[PDB]
């Protein structure tokens, strides 16, 4: 697999320094780098594709070398060498294209493609220029079985799943207690609604609680706790969990009272903050577990005294709110991000050609359901995607 | 029974056994087998002091609040019991822990080595749990006699933390005190 | 036993009877008896299976509030307005429009007091008449005496329905003439969300609630306007859409009463 | 919060004073000859264990005047009938009527036309003079065996009868007949087992039959029968084993804070 | 160019004299006891804001003659009605009637037989003598406790009311009979909201249902009251309030230049 | 080009769309068929209304590659030339809208505008590498 | 990951599947159609019942292969563990359940634990190669 990487970066390199009139004294390494790649690459051949619509190519290689003559490299050894700078980027990138799309249920950190196979074997292992970039690196480290990391902005983890779930409930929801959240992309929104707002409430005090899960461990987590939650403050009218018929919301929003967040890890307590908003560190999470109380205005005004009637009929229920934000995270294993078009680059390959879906990625590539249920292998496979993904967002820009 | 042997305090499903066993054992606070503070001290203190400031109670009256007063008062009640550097403690509510004195590390949770020694052995209110414990020995640099007394709830350390006002005491203190109503 | 009620519950993001009471005056106004079998068809019409429509009658409001029998599922009643007989309409609107829990009460030998704002005092019958004196911790009437009847204050005489409220926390000693009436002490558990009252001519007078400064206005209590009975009625008939869709069918009575009893 | 939608429950297979009426007959209230025995009783109730003050007595006048509308008021209720040698399908009626909840929706005489629908489903007439006639139509609503028009031509099923149980064949209209004067029908269907009563017989042979079901003969263990020749042995009797009476039963479980929409009376 | 065809509107967000008529019941007139009281309200007008000689004035003989077939020729229309202890739907009726816009279709009494369509439809008689009588059908024309052939006992739902508003169950046929040489019937369908007048009340209570709705009560914010005991201190608070009663209304939709072919009557 | 490329029905969360240059979108506002009190109320058929209704979709697109030179708002291109533009108040240049108002620069997109902003944030991106 | 890869219907004896994690079992209970006097009468469509009806599957697996280190019942390496860690009566340890009983370490299973339990079975087996 390091092969590739170290082609892609020698290429993007040699791209970079092989410009008219620089003196050749500073391309000594590149020239040999790139004297050894066509060494050992020619000789062999190659064949990509066959699935789908992907052009099935054949390849050779036959090339010159590099000498060193000159003193200032001119126009036309800079051109001789672009010509076959261009060509080498065309085979990685079709090389990356064919190895893209396809999976393997067994395996799955191993390399698939045929080109990739034979590129494997031993007698190709003299081209490493380094292993600098994140993700490569990550990889070789997790080669010889240590921990990893990846640095990640806006780490989409929670699954998109809208659901609420009742407490107290009127046959025809005219006295409701419940809470309703809504975990969009990296943003958790919850909200607890009570419609007797603690008026025959146990001791003048509703209590609520929700317990989130995750299936990867992170670490390092910025996390932004903003009270007044916006996802649930404004009038609704929404089905019953049965779909047999509907009601309404009409929403207050009070002071959330004794806001205590818990991170758990393995099942015991590792960071706990009480009545603290803005921005918090957390170190080592697993389950978040927010949980807090809506407190009774002890006294109240006329407006106020109207508002929240003693009796049964109610017009205006209230509801307190919270937002959870991680502005920033660092993970064990690879995870869809915002900094990168990674996910971008795979969704846009397998949709192109049309791949019928295999054993093993969903249809579509749609991010919900891979990261519904969550498998070592799904994991493995999708870590070599993306590494091979972030292979070609290396070399087209 | 959840013990060794059968005793008169031995008689989610550890969840609900544990509780039993922490309401069972709330009644230990008339056995004299106490060291330091208590809860029961607390409810006297607040009792006395409400009543003292309230003026709209007869003396017919006494009799009713205090009766009311000494069992509603604090239903979410604590206790943990020492043994060889580890400690075990279980909440009425239903939550449970262990732990031990050093670095506070997280201990797997054995039933019947808590049922084995909380029989005949000394018990202590607690006061301060585990949350407060770990949050204080995470946020604040303290040493190993506060943390010590702490555990056995000495009053001069947790009043020289009520002196320095740090916010996880007060939040503590605040959220027991406001559980005393009727 | 709970398929969802008050218990976790996951969302995601014909044969039915109707009845009618009617009073008197509209059968006598408009004087013919082939009436039932025009509104049966003309319910047919609409989309109703026939025989699926009860009616009942009542000569008077006042009668009426004697032991309200509900026959149906969804009820619709009518009443008219009177010139002095306001309480008795608010009370009997209140009584059955929420659902109520009472326990009998021998008011003859021992003392009551009620416990809460939910609280009311319930008295049904042919004619009733209450008086009532508070106590105190010394078991001697306040304004009154233990012994004698006549020195006590009154609170109804010669009603139908009573519906009255004391200051709740205070024991207290009534009397009323057992013979003629009946005295349960009741508690307001939720809104009966299966009848609705129509108000003809008036001025939206009912209150069903013993609050002074709360009185709300339902979806099940609304007012028309009337010269003729048949218009009335056409007009319940052809818009019965709207009270169908305003009123539940969840609220069946598990027993034909208008209030349970010792549950 | 809200009830009615019943979510599904989940245990596990790992763990270890109210209201008492009680009804007789005044045969029994002039064998007894006593003023003071009600304050005996509850004395007695009070040893084996519930609280003065809340054990009533109720009474009947006969068979025939318990049988108008027989309502129940308690959360523990064991009424005594005394048997007859010539009311069987009484007894059978009232116990067929008191032993199971009934859902009922009322029903006229003259505009609309009943049936019934399944075997779950019946007729009840309860009034001072019940005389109830039935005639059985076609599709064209012509005569089978009795005229529409004509009302002298039907079937008689019951005469002057305190209580009428009655069913036709499904599938098929009836036409009815009977003086709303004096008595009232009901159409009512049967929900299921009301099992906040019981039925202690005194004397008798095993008469009564809870369903008009031929083939079934269920002999709940809520029925039971004694025999006597002096009331004050089986009151005695009844009084001794009230842990089995109260055992036997249950709560009405109508009546719980499970009521909400769960087709409550 | 062309109306008619609403083409969809786009705007923005990023920005910052006629005709007034005016009735009043002759009790008004008869109270005021002046003649020259109506170049001083319209000097007062004047004062307001409003040119003089733009502020005509009626007058009508009773609300019953006010009924009939209530016409209005202005911009700005402001009712005043003397409210009465037993002319509740008369008011009701007349307030429905001069509050929303009403499209008729004339109808016969002889040839056809009318029905209705939509909760939106409704029928409406004026007349000085208005007599009533409306008898349903079945499909096969038959009678429906009233004969065609007959004619007494057809059910009577209003009579010798000088306005009449009625409305029966959609999906039936009816047949109607009415003197035409005093009353005249049109079928009309309600249009929607007429905002070029305001209705204000004197004493009263809340009685005007502007609909046969049942369970809803829309208490429109041009439905105003007032309290009186001599005519002109409410004529004063009338005309002292103009800029809120105009701010409350609107031009008369239906009388824009927007009238094209948009279903004007 | 008025072609349909990518298309999700009913998939909110995250969507990824491969080449694309117009966006169209449909939703339906369905009366729902059962009612219960509270909005078989607050619906009326008649005229008056006292809620209406309406139904929303929120679409955020959070990376994007383009092949041409666009601004964003996590770099610091704009604002450099902004800043150097009104350093020594120059006046307005006969190609780019006064003040650097981005809203009226992208209104008229003209490929002269392109390459003078290519030419721009490239010259801002050299200077960029130095003061630190 | 709630696809379905092998399924089988009324294919009772053996089967064999390749690949799951989920197991999802559907069975209907049908009233027979057609009757005789004793099953006619023992299931009466009236309310009181004297035997209920009940189906029932028995699902076994007899060998399997996982990616991971798993305790079986047909070898001797969890009871060597546990062997080892009484015989000294050792303080329970800051992973593993009390005792090593069994349900405890297998409900909340932890990559960390996992990752105990390999090293442990790995060093049992080990030491198994010679006491003999």
């Amino acid at each position: 697999m390091d092969v590739l990487y170290s082609l892609s970066k020698t290429l993007k390199d040699a791209r970079d320094k092989i410009v008219e009139g620089t003196l050749y004294s500073n391309v000594s390494d590149l020239i040999q780098q790139f004297n050894q790649m066509i060494i050992t690459m020619n000789g062999n051949e190659f064949q990509t594709g066959g699935i789908g619509n992907l052009p099935i190519r054949n390849w050779n290689f036959n090339f010159g070398l590099l000498g060193t003559t000159l003193l200032n490299l001119d126009a036309n050894y800079v051109e001789t060498a672009r010509n076959t700078i261009d060509y080498f980027v065309d085979f990685v990138d079709n090389v990356c294209m064919d190895e893209m799309v396809r999976e393997s249920q067994r395996n799955g950190i191993a390399p698939q493609s045929d080109s990739l196979r034979k590129l494997s074997a031993i007698k190709f292992k003299r081209i490493n220029f380094d292993n600098s970039s994140e993700y490569i690196e990550n990889w070789n480290l997790q080669n010889r079985r240590q921990r990893t990391g990846f640095t990640f902005h806006k780490p989409n983890i929670f699954p998109y799943s809208a659901s609420f779930t009742l407490n107290r409930s009127q046959p025809a929801h005219d006295n409701l207690m419940g809470t309703m959240w809504l975990n969009a992309g990296s943003e958790i929104q919850v909200a607890g609604f009570d419609y007797s707002c603690a008026i025959n409430a146990p001791a003048n005090i509703q209590q609520f609680e929700h317990i989130v899960p995750l299936r990867r461990v992170l670490t390092t987590a910025t996390i932004t706790l903003l009270p007044d939650a916006e996802r649930f403050s404004f009038p609704r009218v929404i089905n019953s969990a049965d779909g047999a018929t509907t009601w309404f919301f009409n929403p207050v929003i009070l002071r959330p009272n004794n806001v205590e967040v818990e991170f758990l890890l393995n099942g015991q307590i590792i960071n706990t903050y009480q009545a603290r908003f803005g921005t918090i560190v957390a170190r080592n999470f697993d389950t978040i577990r927010l949980s807090f109380q809506l407190m009774r205005p002890p006294n109240m005004t006329p407006a106020v005294a109207v508002l929240f009637p003693n009796a049964q009929p109610f017009e205006h229920h209230a509801t307190v709110g919270l937002t959870l934000r991680i502005e920033s995270a660092v993970c064990e294993s690879v995870l869809a991000d915002a900094s990168e078009t990674l996910l971008a680059n795979v969704t846009s390959v397998r949709q192109e050609y049309a791949i019928p879906v295999g054993p093993v990625f969903p249809p579509g590539m749609n991010w919900t359901d891979l990261i519904t249920n969550y498998s070592p292998s799904r994991e493995d496979n999708l870590q070599r995607v993306f590494t091979v993904a972030s292979i070609r967002s290396m070399l087209i820009k | 029974s959840i013990g060794s042997s059968a005793s008169a305090w031995t008689d989610s499903s550890v969840s609900t056994q544990t509780s039993t066993i922490s309401r069972r054992l709330r009644l230990k606070e008339m056995a004299t087998q106490t060291e330091g503070m208590n809860f029961d001290d607390i409810s006297a203190a607040v009792l006395k002091t409400k009543i003292d400031k309230s003026t709209q109670i007869s003396p017919n009256t006494i009799p009713d609040i205090v009766t009311e007063a000494s069992e509603k008062f604090i239903p979410n009640r604590a206790y943990r019991v020492i043994n060889n550097d580890d400690v075990f403690e279980a909440g009425i509510d239903g939550k449970f822990f262990a732990y031990k004195v050093d670095t506070f590390e997280e201990i797997p949770f054995d039933v019947q080595k808590f049922a084995d020694l909380v029989t005949d052995s000394p018990v202590i209110s607690a006061i301060i749990d585990f949350k407060t414990l770990k949050n204080l020995n995470d946020n604040y640099g303290i040493s190993r006699q506060q943390a010590f007394n702490l555990l056995r709830s000495d009053p001069r350390v947790l009043r020289e933390f009520i002196n320095q006002d740090n916010p996880i005491i007060r939040n503590r203190i605040e959220q027991l005190i406001m559980q005393c109503r009727l | 036993q709970n398929y969802g009620i008050n218990l976790p519950i996951t969302g995601s993001m014909l044969t039915s009877t109707l009845c009618l009471y009617y009073p008197t005056e509209a059968a006598t106004e408009i004087n013919d008896n082939s009436w039932k079998d025009t509104l049966s068809q003309l319910f047919l019409t609409k989309g109703w299976p026939t025989g699926s429509v009860y009616f009942k009658e009542y000569t008077n409001i006042a009668s009426f509030s004697v032991d309200p029998q509900l026959y149906c599922d969804y009820n619709v009643v009518l009443m008219k307005y009177d010139a002095t007989l306001q309480l008795d309409m608010s009370e009997l609107a209140d009584l059955i429009l929420n659902e109520w829990l009472c326990n009998p009460m021998d008011i003859t030998l021992y003392y009551y007091q009620q416990t809460d704002e939910a609280n009311k005092w319930i008295s049904m019958g042919s004619s009733c008449t209450i008086k009532v004196c508070p106590l105190n911790t010394q078991t001697l009437g306040i304004g009154c005496l233990t012994t004698d009847a006549t020195t006590f204050e009154e609170v109804a005489t010669a009603e139908k329905l009573v519906i009255t409220d004391v200051v709740d926390g205070v024991n207290h000693k009534l009397d009323v003439t057992t013979a003629t009436c009946t005295i349960r002490n009741c508690k307001k558990l939720g809104p009966r969300e299966n009848v609705a009252v129509i108000q003809v001519g008036g001025s939206d007078i009912l209150d069903i609630t013993a609050d002074p400064t709360t009185a709300p206005q339902t979806e099940r209590m609304m007012r028309i306007n009337w010269k003729k009975w048949w218009q009335v009625f056409y007009t319940v008939v052809d818009y019965v859409d709207q009270i169908i869709q305003v009123m539940s069918k969840r609220s069946r009575s598990l027993n034909s009463a208008a209030f349970y009893y010792r549950v």
